[PDB]
RNA sequence: AACCCCUAUACCUUCUGCAUAAUGAAUUAACUAGAAAUAACUUUGCAAGGAGAGCCAAAGCUAAGACCCCCGAAACCAGACG
């Protein structure tokens, strides 16, 4: 133990620490050059005549008028639509065991956009277009963790480890206002609004989460059995029966469509100072919430 | 009679042992050593690093600092429109305006242009590093004193002066206490009428005051107050929005 | 930050192992960063300079020094290239070993 | 001597003058008395019931619904279509 | 230095000092007042937003009136609100 | 020529007044004062300068911006007019490009 | 902050010390004497 | 290029270049080639599919090119099924 | 031993090259000219996260330090004054 203890007996026979005797860090202020003297005076490092020394060169990309590089390349739709694309964090199945472990998500309950952000896990950006959280198979082989998961997209291969494990995944669709506020709940609650009803995927994303192969929270639960025998055969392991297991009411544990929280309903009014609800009882706006 | 003996709440690390430091009383002038207050080793016992104390203190005299120099340029001179005269023929230097940065009452080439901001914001766990190195610089050279309260028995500033002499606490002395409202009327009677011994609540403590004065003095409430703001910031996620807003822990 | 929670088997499924309790005892002491893993981070700079820091380094850091140097010098066939850091308690050594580290570490108890 | 008490967030509802010209307009609309409620709830004095859309407010909210946001039903039979015309 | 008020409150200001103070509250109501003129000179859009057939997204539109030249002579005819363009 | 006979006054600095005894106080109102109060808010000056800081193109659109309204005619002429000169030079003068 | 230099007369005394027993105005004016003192040095 | 926008005091994109090249988060550029759909009447078949290869631009090209283009453009993308996923990062890259 | 002896083609700018018979300068005093992003580098903080909502992140991220002059046309336009 040369270095707490030594550094700090050491202070002890010096004197005292003022505002008189405090220095930076070597090498955290480099100097600053000057057009002063000899060395850095006289032409001051612009060169001689010319635009250089004069200040007048032409603006970045020219080239002196020969047809510039940027130019003389035929256009392309390299980023055509760049903005209106969704994109998706991916999540992938070592990063969640990682947090399973550490503590930071909660298996017992079930794990949604909220509890991936509370525990830091991923950090979603509405603004940029990101449109919710990808499953990633990377990691499928060691991944032991039982969990009722809802994600917005989930790799076939990622679908497999968690159901054979015994947990159970669901692809949820959430729009840009509906995702920015199941990320950051108490900054919405702070603006004094009802809480507003979850749209529907576009049309181009229907098909997607209507079909049981993704396990979309639209689909026929009727059709689920036989898709996850599919998988169960495809990777040569036994689907679990989850029905017996003491944990199957929490698995079960799905969102209405048109929720954003479990528990609470859209049109519901939360009262953080007060720590109450508030709930409409005007027909018109409950059927608005309700549909 | 019987020892004011504090202990630390907050758990210390398993490879280290708390720091200690005579708990002391200012109601007579031989009142020390009046009890064995531990302190957490995080706080009081890190890395002296004086590279950290320059860091916070220049941040401290700057951030704040708007400086209010301006200087007219040429363009903002009075008059000046004219060409004084021709540009050929008279045999004398040309120019444009009587106003250029060359002529005598002319406009200026590069002066200041206020008002003119230098805020800056260090991360906040630099700032809250800079508060530990302080508290232990104070600790390992002999100038910081825990009391158990700030009572004196008089209100007469002469009598903190002769009890600061008496001890040995140097020309100038910061006094802590944890709230400005439960500040006690008699310290604050003493020290409004003095200049190098102030008083300041918990909530104000900063590395310029500490190092301007040559003492500091803290309360045990305050000791425990600061011991956890600051490890605080030791076991704390990364912020999802301003600690501000509600969270699930905090405060407190 | 959530404490880690109880596990009957380790390492977990992930491969995080808790510091061994009572800590080494050791001339010098490594202490977790705030998510609970070792300090042992990859860095580079010039596009080529590739570099690994061990940070959080407390007691006698010229004797973990030294015992880095053993450690690493049958793996490279030559002593490794470091710079110590007293002021900020920090190991900087030249190259990629931030995986043999960790697990060496890990072994030590920190 | 003795510091000043320390700078603190005034704490209650701040409620502008109305009549007042200096006085920003974003800090008069409902949209400011419902941030009012949020933060301090009951003592903010804001009318609960003014916190939902309005009948008017209502009529307008359910059409922008019909005219921009189509039923499932709609988009699983005009996906339907769209898939016949192309086989 | 600067004014209290900004210049282009100046107006409203004066309207509260001096006779305009007194004058009628229900026709100081009027002159505040300020209704966009109905469309001549120009289409309006008819909606509030738009799909854009360049990239196909759904985008707000706003009518922006032209802005018209009455004649002083306007003011003892009836031209419909037409004016100079 | 060009330097004085006599010694200036001497130069008497107070330096445990008021204001240089409690500088700094309250600068960490925000960590120890559980994040209520922003540290910035501490900072007293322009309308648009509190808590911001730019090179003088920046300072200028955002004092035009924020107080242009109120300024008197001369002065708002001046500062377009700099906004100007300023638009230029950064963005057409200089030895880097 | 406007700075200007105090100390010019020392600054020019440091060159003009060494031109006191030239011949001329260079003995005294420094724009002549800094000239001829280089050139001596 | 414009460093301070008038408006925002803020760098400015030149659209000329996101118009025609596509940056990978590694940092390299990709074009196609000039001249790719022109008189092809009278190009062989060996240079035409030359012509048809997406290339990368050389370092200088590069400097140039991530100067014209403000930060936005090079921060690290997740579209789905994106054609260039793979490209985004090295592999095996010494020195 | 002041000089006499010996040695020695003012300065700045501009140029392939200037004692040049190329430019500027009587002299003194005062005044009079390098402003900033993109990245990178350096030194701290924390670290698979960083940052006091936004942003970035396949060791990153945050903060800081450190680079981008002066004078000069003939003109052009607007509104006044003759
Ligand atoms: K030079
Ligand atoms: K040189
Ligand atoms: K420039
Ligand atoms: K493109
Ligand atoms: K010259
Ligand atoms: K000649
Ligand atoms: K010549
Ligand atoms: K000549
Ligand atoms: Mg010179
Ligand atoms: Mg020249
Ligand atoms: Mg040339
Ligand atoms: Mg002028
Ligand atoms: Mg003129
Ligand atoms: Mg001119
Ligand atoms: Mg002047
Ligand atoms: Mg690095
Ligand atoms: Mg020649
Ligand atoms: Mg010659
Ligand atoms: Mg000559
Ligand atoms: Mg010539
Ligand atoms: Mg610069
Ligand atoms: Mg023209
Ligand atoms: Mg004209």
């Amino acid at each position: 133990q040369g270095g707490g203890a030594r550094a700090l007996d050491l202070l002890r026979g010096l004197p005292r620490v003022s505002l008189a005797n405090l220095k930076p860090n070597p090498g955290s202020k480099k100097p600053e050059r000057r057009p002063r003297g000899r060395r850095r005076g006289r032409k001051c490092g612009r060169g001689h005549k010319g635009e250089r020394q004069r200040g007048t060169r032409p603006r970045l990309g020219f080239e002196g008028g020969q047809t510039p590089f940027y130019i003389r390349i035929p256009k392309y739709g390299f980023n055509e639509g760049h903005s209106f694309r969704r994109q998706y964090k991916p999540l992938s199945l070592n990063r969640l065991q990682y947090l399973i472990d550490l503590g930071r998500v909660d298996p017992s309950q079930p794990i949604d956009l909220t509890q991936l952000v509370n525990g830091r896990g991923v950090t979603i950006q509405p603004l940029k277009r990101d449109y919710g959280v990808q499953l990633v198979e990377e990691g499928a082989d060691t991944f032991t963790a039982k969990v009722n998961i809802e994600v917005q997209l989930a790799s076939e291969l990622a679908i497999a480890a968690i159901e054979k494990n015994g947990g159970v995944v669901t692809t949820a669709f959430y729009d840009p206002r509906s995702l920015d506020i199941v990320c950051k709940p108490v900054p919405f609650f702070l603006r004094g609004q009802p809480i507003p009803k979850r749209m529907l995927p576009p049309e181009e994303l229907v098909p997607y989460y209507t079909d049981a192969k993704n396990r979309g929270y639209l689909a026929d639960p009727a059709k689920f059995p036989e898709a996850r025998l599919e998988l169960a055969r495809k990777y040569g392991y036994i689907l679990p029966d989850i029905t017996k297991d003491e944990l199957f009411k929490m698995l079960c544990t799905r969102k209405d469509p048109r929720q954003i929280f479990f528990g609470l309903a859209p049109g519901w009014v939360v009262n953080m100072a007060d720590k109450k609800i508030l709930k409409p009882t005007d027909e018109n706006l409950l059927k608005y919430y309700t549909s | 009679p019987e020892p004011v003996l504090r202990k630390v709440e907050l758990p210390v690390p398993t490879h280290r042992r708390p720091v200690q430091a005579w708990v002391e009383s200012l109601r007579g002038f031989e009142q020390e050593r009046v009890g064995l207050a531990d302190l957490h080793p995080d706080v009081f016992a890190t890395a002296p690093r004086l590279d950290i104390l320059h860091q916070v203190a220049m941040w401290q005299k700057n951030f704040k600092r708007i400086s209010y120099a301006k200087t007219k340029t040429r363009a903002e001179v009075r008059g000046g429109g004219r060409k004084p005269w021709p540009q050929k023929g008279t045999g004398r230097a040309r120019h444009g305006s009587i106003r250029s940065p060359l002529w005598r009452g002319g406009g200026v080439a590069h002066g200041p242009r206020g008002p003119t901001s230098y805020y800056y914001m260090l991360p906040m766990k630099v700032r809250a590093l800079g508060l530990k190195v302080a508290l232990t610089v104070k600790l390992a050279q002999d100038d910081l004193h825990i009391m158990d309260s700030l009572e004196l028995p008089t209100g007469d500033p002469q009598y903190l002066t002769e009890l600061a002499h008496y001890r040995r606490w140097g020309d100038s002395v910061l006094l802590v206490d944890l709230t400005h409202e439960e500040m006690p009327q008699s310290i604050v009677e003493a020290t409004s009428r003095l200049k190098t011994f102030n008083l300041i609540p918990a909530v104000g403590l900063n590395v310029h005051s500490m190092l301007k004065h040559q003492t500091l003095v803290l309360t045990l409430p305050t000791v425990a107050f600061l011991e956890d703001k600051l490890l605080w910031q030791d076991s704390r996620y990364r912020p999802l929005y301003p600690f501000s807003l509600p969270y699930s822990d905090f405060p407190r | 930050i959530p404490d880690p929670p109880k596990h009957e088997h380790y390492p977990t499924p992930s491969g995080w192992q808790p510091p061994r309790d009572p800590p080494p005892n050791l001339p010098y002491f490594v202490r977790r960063s705030r998510m609970h893993n070792i300090p042992v981070y990859k860095d580079i700079t010039h596009g080529n300079r590739q570099m690994t820091v061990i940070r959080k380094v407390e007691g006698d850091i010229w004797a973990l020094q030294k015992d880095v140097e053993d450690f690493l010098s049958p793996l490279l066939g030559k002593t490794p290239v470091t710079q110590v850091n007293e002021v900020t308690g920090t190991l900087r050594i030249k190259g990629y070993f931030d995986q043999e580290l960790k697990a060496w570490l890990l072994e030590k108890g920190f | 001597y003795r510091a000043r008490p320390p700078p603190r967030r005034r704490p209650g509802p701040r409620w502008p003058d109305p009549e007042d010209l200096l006085t920003p307009r974003w800090q008069l609309g409902p949209r400011y008395a419902a941030k009012q409620f949020a933060r301090y709830g009951a003592a903010s004095g804001v009318v609960p019931g003014s916190l939902w859309p309005s009948p008017e407010q209502l009529r307008e909210l359910e059409a922008e619904e019909r005219e921009w946001y189509p039923s499932l039903a709609t988009m699983q039979e005009s996906l339907r279509v769209k898939q016949l015309a192309e086989e | 230095p600067l004014h209290k008020y900004p210049v282009w409150l100046w107006k409203r200001l004066q309207l509260r000092e001096g006779i305009c103070s007194r004058l009628p509250g229900h026709y100081l109501r009027s002159l505040e007042e300020e209704r966009t003129p109905t469309p001549v000179h120009y289409r309006p859009h008819g909606a509030k937003f738009k799909i854009n057939p360049k990239n196909g997204q759904r985008e707000r539109v706003e009518d922006v009136p032209i802005p018209i030249y009455f004649p002083p002579e306007s003011q003892r005819g009836l031209w419909g609100g037409e004016g100079w363009i | 020529i060009g330097i004085r006979l006599t010694l200036p006054p001497p130069k008497v600095v107070d330096r445990w007044n008021e204001k240089r005894a409690m500088f700094g106080v309250y600068d960490n109102i925000g960590i120890l004062g559980n994040f209520e109060k922003h540290p910035k808010e501490l900072i007293r000056g322009p309308i648009w300068l509190r808590g911001w800081k730019g090179n003088e193109l920046q300072r200028c659109i955002r004092k035009r911006k924020m107080v242009g309204s109120r300024m008197f005619a001369d002065d708002l002429h001046n500062l377009n007019k700099r906004i100007r000169y300023l638009y230029k030079h950064f963005n057409r003068h200089g030895k880097f490009r | 902050l406007r700075n200007r230099v105090t100390d010019r007369y020392f600054r020019i005394q440091e060159v003009l010390k060494h031109a006191r027993h030239f011949r001329g105005r260079k003995n005294r004016c420094y724009r002549l004497a800094v000239r001829t003192v280089i050139r001596a040095f | 290029l414009t460093y301070f926008s008038a408006r925002k005091g803020k760098r400015k994109t030149v659209k000329a270049v996101i118009d025609r090249f596509l940056r990978l988060h590694c940092g390299l550029w990709v074009r196609r080639k000039a001249g790719y759909k022109k008189k092809l009447w009278k190009k062989t078949p060996a240079r035409k599919k030359r012509l048809r290869e997406f290339v990368f631009c050389n370092k200088t090209q590069s400097k140039l090119l991530d100067k014209m283009t403000t930060s936005f453009w090079k921060r690290r993308n997740w579209y789905v099924d994106d054609p260039y996923q793979k490209y985004h990062d090295r592999t095996n890259l010494k020195v």
